[PDB]
């Protein structure tokens, strides 16, 4: 292979590895924020579904 | 002129007209917390695949 091909094949390789490296760092910081604040799709621990509640009038009024 | 109600009359659910206004927050509820911001958009392939260590796919 000529030096030009290897040279520019290297730039292609470095672009992919740099982009992957940045995403790896970003994911660690996103995971840190999502877990601490609970405001994202990850670390979304379930709460009781509200469709289970019955809103019909009860046997007694104060409820 | 009092007529005795029939069997089943007094257990009927009836409608009643009232001039009292329907209560607004009978449970005295606080404001509900806002929902988590919805994630929407077009699902695109993962950028450079899994990106797990050396794997290229
Ligand atoms: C396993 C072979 C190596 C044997 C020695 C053991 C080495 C240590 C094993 C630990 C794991 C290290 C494996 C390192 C490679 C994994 C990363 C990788 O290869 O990238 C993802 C790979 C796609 O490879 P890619 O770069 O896109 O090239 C495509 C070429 N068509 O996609 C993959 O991840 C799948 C590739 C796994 C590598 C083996 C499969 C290659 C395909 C040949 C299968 C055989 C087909 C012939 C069947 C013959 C039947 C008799």
């Amino acid at each position: 292979d000529g030096p030009e091909k290897n040279y520019e094949r290297t730039m292609a390789i470095l672009q992919i590895e740099a982009e992957k490296a940045e995403l790896r760092l970003k994911e660690l910081e996103v995971r840190r924020l999502m877990r601490a604040r609970g405001d994202g799709p990850w670390f979304h621990y379930p709460t009781i579904d509200k469709e289970l509640i019955d809103h019909s009038p009860k046997a007694t009024p104060d409820n | 002129g009092w007529v005795r109600p029939d069997l089943g009359d007094l257990s009927k659910v009836t409608k009643v007209k009232t001039d009292r206004p329907l209560p607004e927050n009978p449970y005295h509820s606080r404001a509900r917390p806002e929902p988590n911001p919805e994630v929407e958009g077009d699902l695109k392939p993962a950028r450079h695949g899994s990106r797990l260590f050396f794997w290229t796919m």
